[PDB]
């Protein structure tokens, strides 16, 4: 919810209800880091190739 | 049990309720469909490059080009490609012969391996001719 | 029978969850089991007046 | 009420809480105050949250319009009449671009 | 049918069952990844 609404520049407001529970995985958190690597390696993949 | 098939091969009382009548008369502006067909395309993920790396067997796989005159190929074939796009004979955004001098450009291609040598002979075949030519045999005459 | 793969059976002092890697690897031993819930990203978008 | 709608659904019968502009969550009932284009803006999930309450709760709002068109509909005093078809005809061609 | 967690439409009982276990409700398509619905229309 906090991060689909911040990236909509304040023009919708996100919504998304759930009943309490610890068992639900949903794995997305990541690092800076990795994302950084990422893409130097998306960048070198380029090798000035139009 | 349920099974994922794998998408590569690997090794081998009354209940109308008061509010829910549908009386549609928005009509989306943009249109809903006009924009999911440019997000589809924006969406796909950047095509793969891979030439001049080794393959399986240990041979640079890709095409007997001089570099540079693969990158002239390449933004010939990107310029190509944008004019398709935009449905015209000539592209108006050009990748190729522009003002700038990119004379010293390089791409990679097939050409080279990743000891600096030419790929004039694969691999594979080098080595088995280094290693041929000491091989011993059984005693004769 | 190597009795030192089954440490948690023979030897009665030794913790259930104990282990002697890298030295032995144990042939039984406590596992745990799960059973976890992968809902879809289920989103509401409201419209800002 | 004003631009923060948002509402959280009840759970094991508790009933369902809306935010107020003070930052309080207040049940369906009791007297509010609305901007037209908040409704305008949240039309469908509105009709499909307030209206059972409005029909037969105890929930009354007030939209805030400043102007509009209007139309009648005499009736006889003598016969039984009920206006709730008019209103939720009303209420349900409610449009982010569009009111009747 | 009606989902009043996430007020979407629905039009059988198994389908309002499976939507609500999206939800986290105990059941009273896995090929789904994202779900969204707006509020100012049905679509």
């Amino acid at each position: 919810e906090w991060a689909l609404t911040e990236c909509a520049q304040g023009y919708v407001t996100v919504t998304s209800p759930y009943a309490p529970s610890v068992n639900r995985l949903m794995p997305y958190r990541i690092s800076n880091a990795e994302r950084q690597i990422s893409q130097i390696i998306r960048i070198m993949n380029i090798g000035n190739n139009a | 049990m349920k099974r994922i098939p794998r998408k590569t091969k690997g090794k081998s009382p009354a209940t109308t309720e008061p509010g829910t009548s549908n009386r549609e008369q928005y009509k989306a502006r943009p249109g809903i469909a006009s924009v999911q067909r440019a997000t589809e395309s924006a969406e796909m993920p950047m095509k793969n490059n891979d030439e001049g790396t080794p393959d399986k067997k240990g041979n640079t796989k890709g095409d007997l080009v001089n570099e540079h005159s693969e990158a002239k190929d390449e933004a010939d074939e990107a310029t190509k490609k944008q004019a398709k796009d935009t449905d015209k004979s000539k592209a108006q955004v050009t990748y190729s012969d522009t003002g700038i001098n990119n004379a010293n450009e390089l791409s990679r291609s097939g050409n080279v391996d990743n000891e600096g040598g030419s790929n004039q002979k694969p691999m594979s075949t080098r080595i088995a001719e280094a290693t041929s030519a000491i091989v011993s045999k059984h005693p004769a005459r | 029978i190597p009795v030192e793969r089954y440490n948690i059976l023979t030897n009665p002092d030794a913790p259930p969850t104990q282990i002697q890697l890298p030295e032995v690897v144990d042939l039984y031993n406590v596992v745990t089991r799960y059973a976890y819930e992968t809902p879809p990203i289920t989103a509401v978008v409201m419209g800002v007046p | 009420f004003g631009r923060d709608c948002r509402i959280s659904f009840g759970m094991n019968g508790a009933a369902p809480m809306i935010r107020d502009e003070t930052g309080l969550m207040v049940p369906f009932e009791g007297n509010w105050i609305f901007p037209l284009a908040l409704w305008q803006m949240n039309t469908r999930y509105f009709n499909q949250q307030f209206d059972a309450w409005i029909k037969t709760g105890e929930l009354r709002i007030r939209i805030e319009m400043g102007a509009y068109p209007y139309m009648l509909h005499y009736y006889d005093p003598r016969q039984y009449a009920n206006a709730w078809n008019l209103t939720s005809a009303w209420l349900e061609e409610i449009t982010p671009t569009s009111i009747p | 049918y009606q989902c009043h967690v996430c007020s979407a439409v629905l039009f059988s009982p198994l389908d309002l069952d499976a939507h609500v276990a999206s939800h986290g409700l105990h059941g009273n398509i896995q090929r789904h990844i994202t779900e969204f619905i707006s509020s100012w229309q049905n679509h």
